[PDB]
Parts: structure tokens; C-alpha cells; sequence
């Protein structure tokens, strides 16, 4: 667990119907919420990869060894039942562990996509801003909706707006 | 600037390695519970035996007259099915069934047994056709007159084929020691049978059994498989139901037992008695004895796989 | 300011996906090794057969006189147990046992066979009571005089119940062809038996066997199950141990074999021959053949689950 | 593995009998060691969650198919033994992998609770202090036992003591 | 300053929980496919039966004359092998084989049966040595003259050992009721056999079977195991192949069936019919029926375990 | 997934034949590529630990219950085949999941060794340099091949070169 989703981020954005991860800023020119494709998609393409593994085919045919209309001889009957139940326990165990294991990893890799997004944006901004600590970034140079869209698409200049925010 | 993640009003509780009942954004089912109550048989050559029993298709009671040479990818046995007109049963009957289920059908062939100094047209009112008849692939051998002896005959048949030949014979067990003689004359009757693989022998056992189909006598049905170029010989002296034709396995098939209708509208590969399991899911909680190409049976009714992240509301 | 984590002097070595013998702060056992050497039977209706054999409870030798109609949630077989007074054995004996173990006990019922023109009080010094006796649920049918013939009799019994009826009969194998005639007169003796499900027949086989319990003769014990409304018929002429009462399964139970005492002070659900396994652990390394509600047997003696973090000292 | 416990933290505090994680400061007013509930508890409640999964019941009864007092027929005897051993190998394999997998994750999630605690406290302190690099934080404004207890309970002001430490 | 990781031109595609066909730097195989086409038998006492059949080593046809008392850690059966000279077979033959495979070899011992008032040197041209001979461990008992009766004899043998004794006898099935009398006189022939564990009896069954090795008669081979201090008795009157010597299991071994050569140059522990699987890998895709100390069979041809990191080129 | 290898590091160094992880600097005195033992070794010793778990022995012998030269009776024949195939499916399932699970973790722990190396070197340098954001560190005090080799072996002084880089 990477400590982000249900970590230092106390809630989730139910207003975000556009994707899995996104940015919500607050400058002067009003307000707006967005969405992040490359973070949303990479996590989506990984969960999708899990179902494609789960759903699988077998050319492994199985036949009858029992008879429902005419009960087989008891001795062989019980050996067959005993064996079938033994295998049933194995598959019930396997199925439970698989899902538990997969779910644990699914959640963690999703939380590991939040932190992976975060820290890279934190790297774009250099010393031109500082970590608020609760998933937010406190800037000391006012950025606009033309400049905000330049951070969303990884084009913000990590220096050509720095010296101004340095004094502050 | 602030970043975050999506969330929903009502999420889905799943279970993890460490938790139980943790809500996620979205989840999918892993265990199949939806059954279709018909035999999905689209694209397959199907044979519904109905009243005919699987073992009947070899001996040929009236029910199985239309199944003496069937051919199938899929074979369906029915509860009303029956291997028998004149009361009796098969020794090693379930092994024989499992053989026939995956046989892809059967092909019959005359063995060509000829009979001198005996009778041949033994029949019964348990096997009705025009009137009293008998098994179509068998022959009720008998003494010439309404009593007298039965010559120690000996018939033989060589499998000239490339495939194993299903041979089947029958031992008649008369109601009494009186009835046994009236049919085959007095004395200890002995039917011996051998091959380059098989080794056995049979004695009748007269005596009163309860009436089934109206009869107190029984017919033991026995069988062996004849390998290519191997020969089988029937040393007998009475109380003996002779094989008329042998059988050969056509190819490959699957056999199921069911009580639901056939549906050529849907395609199945995993079957059970209550219908067809069509699913891509790895597991199922429907029938532990389902056969064919099936998901694994599990005890659990439901196992939800998380297809989303943690779900936390404000 | 500085932050850190706890640690201990002596930690616990565990194994991981990548390591082997890594010390953690705390760990717990996963494989059960602690056995209690008694049959924990608290809250269950228990029946210790002791000297009585399970199959004896149907035939009724003196040992099983107190078990002819038992009733249990839990059945314990004992090594000293015995199904027999007069030497002999059951055909398909182990299937019958597995039936009786989960039967929840048995209920007897008179079949009401009546006998004219024969004897009925056959006994032996192998079955002692007052003096020489016999199986309590069976009857040693015999010729009227100290020789002579045995009429071809025929008895029948219909299961008027809603449950299958356990029928059991016996074939006496005399010491010689002299002894067989002295008991049932000369000639080939034949016991035939049938139902709407069953089909068989039996001949005695006189000859010298070694002495068990003081006797050289043997008694073959055979059995079949009668379905509701189905009828069974016994066509016989001698060498035959007649059934006096039939049996019905009370309900459900479990059967074990053990050599340790019963303890109504502890509750068990997983049993084996050396006692009871009381544990919540998923696995066990005690007895691979343990039965009941048990953890899975594993070869490993110990598998430690980490219940703490890495343990690093200064 | 998150690289903390047995990572950039070379030892563990055997003196810490109060909890799993805690703080050990060093200002002027003496010395003291503490403990952190929310970090200790969240990790404890996760390990506890693992045993509750391990310990589980089955209404799956199994019967005899063997006989110890009277050996069954050899052919069926060997088929039964062969089957029992086959299942025994499966369960021995399952048990070994489960524990190995769980232990790997148990350790890692514990190490992932150290790093999760750390980085959040590092966020509280803003630029008012800097990472020593070995699990310690070098402050350039002297904090007291009344102020230290304000960092332990997440109440320290991330600004109202800043400007002083800025010059230093 | 900048830091990074290594990479390669051509990497290895592996599969993960979430991906399929992801290239890593290096990977290793987990499923074994490399077979060695010989029986690696270094360090083991090996016995190649060749033409001798495993069951032959008890009865002793000419092929098995050099195997009447063998001793092995490893036993190899061969396709050309045969348990028989005079045509016949064993009842419960496969159980007996599985017993002999793990027996560690056999030790013979005279049972000491003596014969008065009969013949003893029965032979056949199916068992050649000097000329016509018989099974070396058996004895073809016969009537004194070229006809006449056969006295109701009775032989007994007590296992004075600490180990179970393998007893084996034979029932001769003559070509006809004429041949049976010419050998053992007229009348119903009966061979009875019992112990403190066993209970059975045998009748011959004359009649024409096809010719195998030049003969139409057959020999049923039967067997039982005698516990220490337990006694076995043979009540018979003809049609009977007497045991001359009993057998004892030396210790422990393993038995395989193969068609490839023996190689004392390599050491094996997992065998199959096409050779030896030498591997440390946990799984294998060679033979599902491989026996010994083997990796688990899997359907997959290959399962690559990543032994490196993600591989990303410029 | 820790987001480093195939994360904020777009490529791998095919020129690095010396180890798994290393440093590639660029000052004035020319150029040079290195390798890092303790990072390479710890990851290597973990992968090595995985194969030693995979390769394992069994004193679990299995015998014949079938017969290839003489087919057993059909009923027991099919029960045996049915059982063998049932176990075959279990082992094929186990083998596939094991490898998939192990491979997932192998990759992730390798990526978790990159990030573990990175952040510790970032801690050595204190405020004397700043994160470029793409796996590189921008220094504002020129370091030499005698000084570079002092960062490689964890001996660089996190202060005695600071004040100079502070103004810059
Ligand atoms: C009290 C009295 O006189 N009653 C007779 C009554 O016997 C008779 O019924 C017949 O009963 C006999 C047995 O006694 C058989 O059951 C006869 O049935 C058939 C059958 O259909 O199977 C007739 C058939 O011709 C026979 N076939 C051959 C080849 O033998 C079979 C055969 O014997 C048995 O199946 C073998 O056990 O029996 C049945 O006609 C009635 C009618 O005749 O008349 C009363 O007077
Ligand atoms: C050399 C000599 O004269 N010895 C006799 C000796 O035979 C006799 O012992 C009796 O031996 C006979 C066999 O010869 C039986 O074993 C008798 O045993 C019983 C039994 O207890 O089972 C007596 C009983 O009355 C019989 N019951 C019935 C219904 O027949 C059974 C029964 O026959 C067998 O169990 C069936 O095989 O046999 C036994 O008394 C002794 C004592 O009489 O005297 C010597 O002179
Ligand atoms: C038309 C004619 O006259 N042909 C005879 C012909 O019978 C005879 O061959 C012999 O054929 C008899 C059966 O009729 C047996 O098959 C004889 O074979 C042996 C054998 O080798 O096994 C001889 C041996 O001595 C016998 N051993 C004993 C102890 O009996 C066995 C034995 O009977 C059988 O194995 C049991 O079924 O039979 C065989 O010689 C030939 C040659 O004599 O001559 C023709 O005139
Ligand atoms: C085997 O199990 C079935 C249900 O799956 C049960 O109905 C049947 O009685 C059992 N067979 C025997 C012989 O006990
Ligand atoms: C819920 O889960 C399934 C599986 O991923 C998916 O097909 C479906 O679209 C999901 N619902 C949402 C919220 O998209
Ligand atoms: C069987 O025998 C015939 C005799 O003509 C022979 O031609 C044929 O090759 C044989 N078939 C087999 C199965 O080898
Ligand atoms: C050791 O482990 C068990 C399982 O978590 C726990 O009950 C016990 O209290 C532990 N000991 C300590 C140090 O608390
Ligand atoms: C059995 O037969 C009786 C005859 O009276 C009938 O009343 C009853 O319904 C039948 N029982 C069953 C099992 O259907
Ligand atoms: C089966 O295994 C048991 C021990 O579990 C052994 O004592 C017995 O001999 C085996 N059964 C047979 C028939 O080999
Ligand atoms: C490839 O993988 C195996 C297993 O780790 C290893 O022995 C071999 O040396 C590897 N090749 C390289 C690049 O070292
Ligand atoms: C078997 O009987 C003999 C008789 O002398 C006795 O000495 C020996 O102890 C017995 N052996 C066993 C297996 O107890
Ligand atoms: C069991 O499987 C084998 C192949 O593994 C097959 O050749 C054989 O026919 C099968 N046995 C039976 C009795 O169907």
C-alpha cells in the first residue's frame, strides 16, 4: 500500500465522472475540474489485463464416472464421491485465495497510480511551489487556465516562472 | 493545485488478503450461477435416446429399434430409458455405458452364426412388435421340440476389422428346473467363452424371481471386446441368448443424462442434468458433476473480483 | 526529530517468497501438531461397539446382542470387534460398513418367514448364550430329520416402508459332501435371489477349511437393499441361512475406528485412530486419514506465519 | 519493499515496548521516547485481518474409504492411496506458498507503514526543516516538549514558526 | 548526476498477473521438456524382465527360469514379456503386479506337499525345456492312469515366517467334458480353499477356446496371501494345478514399464516408458503417468519465470 | 509498482554491462559510466532466492496404478483417468498462477530497487542540488571525478559544499 487513496487524501471526487484521476485547481479565473488520461488509462489497462487472465478456455473435457439414474456400486461410489469432494475443496480454496490476492493487488496498484501521478507533477513544478501535504500543491506564483493546461499536458516550464515564486 | 481520484455513491463490497467487506468502485463476478434449462446442442449431431436405454442399442429391444446403428457427437440418456424388454441386466453395465457414451455411435455387423439341430425363433410378450417378439440383435436359441436335449454346439467369430468388436451374449435363467429342461433339456448347462484376451464361463440359475414386465425369468447380459484378428468362441449347450450382430465404435462423442429439452438455438459445451452452463467464468456453483468443457465447481455462491480502486466518499 | 520502529532481542525465523530464515518480531503456527488422545464426544450420541463388529449388528452374534437396534451420531469400531461367531464373512463387506457408519443407527423389523416341512433351530457352540446358540437375526434352516431331503421352498418379502430395506442371507459351506447331505440331503443345492434391481444366485461349496472358533465350516454372508414397494424372493433348497429380520437406516452419523478412550468432557469433529484433533488451524501434520470436519493434512511439520515486521537489532 | 525498515533505518528501537512505530526526539528539555497509535494500529489491524482469513471453518465432512483393522482389496487400496497422496502433495504445496506469499506481504506492508508515517510528518513540517536522510529530521528552529507533542498529534502549524527557520 | 538501470537488445517475453508478453531482461524455464531416452539406473539393483512376465516369476514358465528368486531396487517390465506358457491368466492380475513391483524381489520356499494315489508329472509342449515341460513352481496333478478317478485329497501349509506368504494355485479348464474325465475322472470337480482371512472355492469349466501357443485348454491362476501363523488348506478333487513353492517379499522396490535401454551411466528417480526425467524443475510436460520421484505434470509446454527486471530500450 | 523503471525513467542503459543499477554523470573532466553493487546485489540476491524456492525435492514417490501393456478394467480405468486429469488441471492452474504471481513481484521489486536507490542518493545531497524530475539531479555546485566517487560510495558531505550551491 502506497498511502494515497484513503491515505493523505481523505476523500474521492464523485464529481469526477470523466476519469479515474484528475486535477482540481483554484486560481482567479473561476474554477474547473479535469481528468488525466495517461494515469486513468494505465490503471484501466492493468485491471483489464486481469480479467483477460481470469476468463480462459480449456480443451479439457471431462466425462461421467457417476450415474444419476442408476447408482453405481457403493464401494466405487464412495471412492468417487470422496475424490470429487477432495477436488471440490481444492478449487474452493484456490478460488478464494485468487480473488483475495488479486483484489489486494488491484487496490494497491490503483493507489500506486495515484502516488505515481502525484510525485511526477511535484517534479515538474520544481521549487516554484511546495507540497501542502494533503494532496494539494501551494503555488507562490499565480498560474492561469492557459498555464494550468500546460501542467496537465506536461509542458509547464520548470524554470521560466521560477525566480518570481522564489522570493515568495 | 490539487489532484485526486474518482468515487461513487454506492460501491461494491469485496474481500481481500487482509480485509473483508471493503467497498471498491466496481467489481465483477467470478462464480457462475446462471443456468440455461435446456440442452444447448447447436452444431452438434445429437441423439435423444428417450425411452431407449444406452445398453439397449446393442441388444435391441423395441424401444431401441430406431437406435441400432446410431451416430452422434452428443448422446442424451433419459430417465424413462430402458435397456430391456425381457427382464434382466448387464454384468459390468456401467463400464459398458461409459464406453458407449464416447463411442460416437455404433456400427453393426452380422457374425453369421448358423444353426442346425436346434430352434431359433424364441420370443416373448415382454418384447412386443407385431405380437410377441425378442431382442433384435440377439437370438433365443432353443431345443427343436417342446422338450428334448440341446446339442453341445460351438460357434466362433473373428474380428476381421481394424477396430475392437463389441460382442454380447445372454444367459437365460428359467423360472424353475422344470422350465429350464422344457427349453433346453435336462442336465447341468454350461456356456463357455474365450479369446486371446478373455477367459470365462457361465451356468444358468433357475428359480423364482418376482415378475417384471410380466415375467419371472431373467436374462443375464454379458460382453467382451474382440481385438483385430482375435477370435472368440462360444462353447454352449443351452440357456443361451446368441449374438446375431457385433458392434463397432464409430468415433468420438460425449454422453450426458438430462431431464430438460434440446435447444438447437444455443451452443453448449458444459452440460449437466438440469441444462447447459454457458460461461467464460473460471468457476461455477451450479452442479459439481457437470461434464464437458466446464468451469471448476466451487462451494462459494459468489466471489467478487475488484475491477476498480478503493471507494471513499466525503 | 527521529522516527523508527520496535524490535526484540530474540525474534522468529520465517520463510518468504524470496528468503528463508528471515527473523520477524512475532509469528504464529499454521500446522497443527497437538493431538488429544481421546475420542472427544461431548454432545453427541455415541456408540462404542467394543467387541461387537459393525456387520455383526445386522446378523447378531452374542457380542452384538446389545447392538441389534442401535442409534448414534457417532459410531466407534474397535480392534477387538468381530462380525462373527460361526466362522464366515461378508461379500462386499467394506461397502456395507461405509453404509452402516453413516446410517445413524439401525431399526429392525420382522420379515415374517414361516416354515413347514423343515427344521429351524440350527445352532453351534461357536455362538454361546445359555449353551449352543446362533445368530439372533438369522435362522439356520435345516432338514426335518438327521438326514433326508430339503423341499424347494420359496420365501418373499416386500418393503412396505418409505426407506430401503437392508436384506441379509447366508450360505452354509459344510465341511464335506457328507456333512452337506446330513444337513440338507444330497444333490446340487441352489439358492436363487432376485428383485426389481437385484439378480444373483448361490451354490454351497463343501470342503475342509482350517478351524476358526473351533469350526471348519464357513458361512458366506450376502446382502442387498430393497427399495420401497419392491419385493425380494428367496428360491432355495438348502445350505441356506435365512434372514429373520430386515434393517432400516435411522438417519445420519459418522463412523471411526479408534483405540483410545471416550471423553464426554471435550467436543470433537475431526477424529482419527489415536484421538481427536481440536484446532482452528487450516492444516495438520498428525494423521493423513483423519475424518470428520478436519484441517488439511500437510507433509510439513511446521509453517510459521509472520504476525509482525522485520526484526533488526542495533 | 518500500525501503525503510531495514532500509535507510539501520536499527529498531528495542526500548519501544509501547507500540510498533514512534518518535524519539532530542531538544533541550531532556529526552523522551513515544509511540504512534494510528500507525501501529492500522498495521496491527491488517495483520489481525490475515489470521481471521487463515482460521476458517468447513461444514465439509469427510468419511472413511479405507480400513485400518481390515485392509481393503489391493487394487482399490492402491487407487485410494495414490489419490490420497496426490491430494496431500497439493495441500502441502498450497500451504507452503500461502505462508511464503503472506509473509512476504506482511513484512512489506509493515515497511510500507513506516514510509507512510514518515512522509506525512515530513509534509507537516514543510520547509521549516530538512531530511537528515537516515530517518531523522534536522530542524532549524528549536521545538519544545509542548511543541513536540503538537507534531505527534498532527497539530503543528506548517507556517506559524516558519520564517524563523527560513533564515537558518 | 543521473542514475538508471541496465537493458538488453533482445529480451525475453514473460506473462504476469496483469500482462501477457512483457519482455524482461532474463528469464528461466520452469517446465521440463528434455527427456533422456534410457532407463537411468546407476547405483540401483536393476532387473530387466525382458521376455519374462512379472506374474511369471511366481509360476515359473521357461522365460522366467532365471527370475524365480530375483532381487531388485528397480524392476523393468517389457512389452515382449509374458506370464504364461500354457495359455491362461490370473484372477486379480493387476493387484498382484503392483504388489510384486514394490516387493524388492521374491524369495521362494518349499511348501512340501506330498502325493499318494495320483500322478504328478503333467507337462505340455507349450512349456519347452528339454522337451515338453511345465511351470517350474507349480505341479500338474493328475489321475494315476490314462483315465479313472481322482481321490478327494486335502493339502495344508502353515506360514512359519514373520512375513505374509504369497500362495498361488491353478484351475485347469479342459477342452471338453471328455478331456476333463480323461485327466481327472468323471463328476463335478471342486477345489475349495480357505484360511483365517480367505474364503473361496473353484470349479473347472471345460469347453472349446481358440488355440493360444497351440492349446485350447486354459489355466486360471488364483492367489491369496497367508499371514504369519495362519494356515491355508486345499480341498480338491481334480482340475487343479498345485503350488510347489510359496513366495515372500524381500523388501522394497519400484516397478516401471519401458521400451528403452538401461543406462548405468546416468542416475534417475523419475521414470516413464520412454526414458528418464532428470530435472530440478517443479513441473514437466513429458508424460502424465511418469512414476518415481517426479516433478508435477502440467499441460503447458512452457512457463518462463522472470529472473530480471523490465526491459526497455531507447 | 513503484514508478521508476519504465516510469519517470524512459530508457535503460544497454551500455551498462557492469551491473543492474549505476550512475552516469556529466561534469567537466570528461565522462564516465559506473555501476552500483549494493543495489545490484540486493536485487540479485532476491531473484536468486526465488529460484532456490522453485527448485525443490520430494521424497514423495509415486507408483503405477495403470498398465500400458495390459489395459486395466474399464470402470476402474476411467475412475483413474478421471482422477489423473482432475489433478493435472490443478497443477496446470497452480503452475500458471505461481509464475504469473512471481513475475509480477519480480518486476515490481526490481523497480522498487531503483526507487530505493534514487531517494537515498537524493537524501545525501540535501539542498545542495535539486531533482530534475527524470531520474537526473541538477547540481548548482560543480562536482568532480574525485567528488563524484564520494557520492557513489556514500561519503559525500551533506553540508561541507552546501553554502556555495545555496546562492545558486
Ligand atoms: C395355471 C395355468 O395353467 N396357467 C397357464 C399359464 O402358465 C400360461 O402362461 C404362460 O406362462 C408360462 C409359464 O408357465 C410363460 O410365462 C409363458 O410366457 C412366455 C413369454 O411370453 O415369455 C411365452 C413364450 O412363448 C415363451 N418363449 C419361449 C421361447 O419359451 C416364454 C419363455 O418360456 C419364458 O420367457 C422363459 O422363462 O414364456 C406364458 O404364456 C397361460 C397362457 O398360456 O395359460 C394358463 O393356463
Ligand atoms: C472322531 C469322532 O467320532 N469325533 C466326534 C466328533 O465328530 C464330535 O464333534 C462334533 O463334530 C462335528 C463334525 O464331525 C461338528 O463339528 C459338531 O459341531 C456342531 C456345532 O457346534 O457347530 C454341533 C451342532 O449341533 C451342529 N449344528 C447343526 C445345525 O448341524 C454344527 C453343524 O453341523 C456345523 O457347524 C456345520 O458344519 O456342528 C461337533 O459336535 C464330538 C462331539 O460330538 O464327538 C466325537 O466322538
Ligand atoms: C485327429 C487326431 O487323431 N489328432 C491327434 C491329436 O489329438 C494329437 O494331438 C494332441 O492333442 C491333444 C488333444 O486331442 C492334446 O492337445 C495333446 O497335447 C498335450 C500338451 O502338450 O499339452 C500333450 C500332453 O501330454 C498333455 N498333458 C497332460 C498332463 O495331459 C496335454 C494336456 O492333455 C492338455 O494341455 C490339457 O488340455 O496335451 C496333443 O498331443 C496328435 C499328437 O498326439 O496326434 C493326432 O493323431
Ligand atoms: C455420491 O454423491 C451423491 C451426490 O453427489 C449421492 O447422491 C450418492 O448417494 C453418493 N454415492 C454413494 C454411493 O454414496
Ligand atoms: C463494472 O465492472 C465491469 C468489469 O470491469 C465493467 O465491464 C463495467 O463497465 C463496470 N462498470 C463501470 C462503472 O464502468
Ligand atoms: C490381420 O490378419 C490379416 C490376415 O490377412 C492381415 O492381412 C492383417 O495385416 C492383420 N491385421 C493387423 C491388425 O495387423
Ligand atoms: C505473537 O503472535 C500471536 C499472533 O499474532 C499473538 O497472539 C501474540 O500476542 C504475539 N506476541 C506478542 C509479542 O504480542
Ligand atoms: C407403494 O405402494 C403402495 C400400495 O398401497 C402405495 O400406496 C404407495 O403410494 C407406494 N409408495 C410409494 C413409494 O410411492
Ligand atoms: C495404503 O496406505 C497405507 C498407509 O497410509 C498402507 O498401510 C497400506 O498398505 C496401503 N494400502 C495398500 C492396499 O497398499
Ligand atoms: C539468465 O537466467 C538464468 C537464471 O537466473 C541465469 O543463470 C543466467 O545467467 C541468466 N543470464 C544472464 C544474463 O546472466
Ligand atoms: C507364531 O506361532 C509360534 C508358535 O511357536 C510362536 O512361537 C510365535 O510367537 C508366533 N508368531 C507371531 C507372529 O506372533
Ligand atoms: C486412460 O487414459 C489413457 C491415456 O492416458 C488411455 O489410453 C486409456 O484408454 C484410458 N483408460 C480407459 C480405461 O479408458
Amino acid at each position: 500500500l502506497f498511502g494515497a487513496i484513503a491515505g493523505f487524501i481523505e476523500n474521492g471526487w464523485e464529481g469526477l465522472i470523466d476519469g479515474w484521476y484528475g486535477f482540481r485547481h483554484q486560481n482567479a479565473q473561476g474554477e474547473g475540474t479535469a481528468a488525466d488520461y495517461k494515469s486513468t488509462q494505465s490503471a484501466i489497462d492493468q485491471i483489464t489485463g486481469k480479467l483477460n487472465r481470469l476468463i480462459e478456455k480449456t480443451n479439457q473435457q471431462f466425462e461421467l464416472i457417476d450415474n444419476e439414474f442408476n447408482e453405481v456400486e457403493k464401494q466405487i461410489g464412495n471412492v468417487i464421491n470422496w475424490t470429487r469432494d477432495s477436488i471440490t475443496e481444492v478449487w474452493s480454496y484456490n478460488a478464494e485465495l485468487l480473488v483475495a490476492m488479486e483484489n489486494q493487488h488491484t487496490i494497491d496498484l490503483a493507489d500506486s497510480e495515484m502516488d505515481k501521478l502525484y510525485e511526477r507533477v511535484k517534479r515538474q513544478l520544481r521549487e516554484n511551489a511546495e507540497e501542502d501535504g494533503t494532496g494539494c500543491f501551494e503555488i507562490f506564483h499565480k498560474c492561469d487556465d492557459d498555464c494550468m493546461a500546460s501542467i496537465r499536458n506536461n509542458t509547464y516550464d520548470h524554470s521560466k516562472y521560477r525566480e518570481e515564486a522564489m522570493q515568495n | 493545485i490539487c489532484l485526486g481520484h474518482h468515487a461513487v455513491s454506492n460501491g461494491t463490497k469485496v474481500n481481500t488478503l487482509t480485509e473483508r467487506g471493503v467497498e471498491v468502485v466496481n467489481a465483477t463476478e467470478t462464480v457462475e450461477r446462471t443456468n440455461i434449462p435446456r440442452i444447448c446442442s447447436k452444431g452438434k449431431r445429437t441423439v435423444d435416446l428417450g425411452q431407449c436405454g444406452l445398453l439397449g442399442t446393442i441388444t435391441g429391444p423395441p424401444q431401441c429399434d430406431q437406435f441400432l446403428e446410431f451416430s452422434a457427437d452428443l448422446i442424451i440418456e433419459r430417465r424413462e430409458g430402458s435397456d430391456v424388454c425381457y427382464p434382466g441386466k448387464f454384468v459390468n453395465e456401467e463400464a459398458l455405458r461409459q464406453i458407449l457414451r464416447e463411442s460416437g455411435g455404433i456400427d453393426k455387423e452380422a457374425m453369421g452364426f448358423t444353426y442346425s439341430g436346434i430352434r431359433t425363433n424364441g420370443a416373448t410378450s415382454a418384447c412386443r412388435r407385431s405380437g410377441s417378439s425378442f431382442y433384435a440383435e440377439m437370438k433365443w436359441l432353443l431345443s427343436n421340440t417342446d422338450n428334448a436335449a440341446f446339442p453341445q454346439m460351438t460357434k466362433s467369430y473373428k474380428n476381421t476389422r481394424k477396430s475392437p468388436a463389441l460382442i454380447v451374449w445372454g444367459i437365460h435363467h428359467s423360472v424353475s428346473t422344470a422350465e429350464q429342461t422344457k427349453l433346453y433339456g435336462s442336465g447341468n448347462k454350461l456356456v463357455t467363452v474365450g479369446s486371446s484376451n478373455y477367459q470365462q464361463s457361465f451356468v444358468p440359475s433357475p428359480g423364482a424371481r418376482p415378475q417384471v414386465n410380466g415375467q419371472s425369468g431373467r436374462i443375464d447380459f454379458h460382453w467382451l471386446m474382440l481385438n483385430p484378428n482375435d477370435t472368440v468362441t462360444f462353447s454352449f449347450n443351452g440357456a443361451f441368448i446368441a449374438p446375431d450382430r457385433a458392434s463397432f465404435l464409430r468415433g468420438k462423442s460425449m454422453g450426458i443424462q438430462s431431464g430438460v429439452q434440446v435447444d438447437a438455438n444455443c451452443e453448449g459445451d458444459c452440460y449437466h442434468s438440469g441444462g447447459t452452463i454457458i460461461s467464460n467464468l473460471p468457476f461455477q456453483n451450479i452442479d459439481s458433476r457437470a461434464v464437458g468443457k466446464c468451469p471448476r465447481y466451487v462451494k462459494q455462491r459468489s466471489l467478487l473480483l475488484a475491477t476498480g480502486m478503493k471507494n471513499v466518499p466525503e
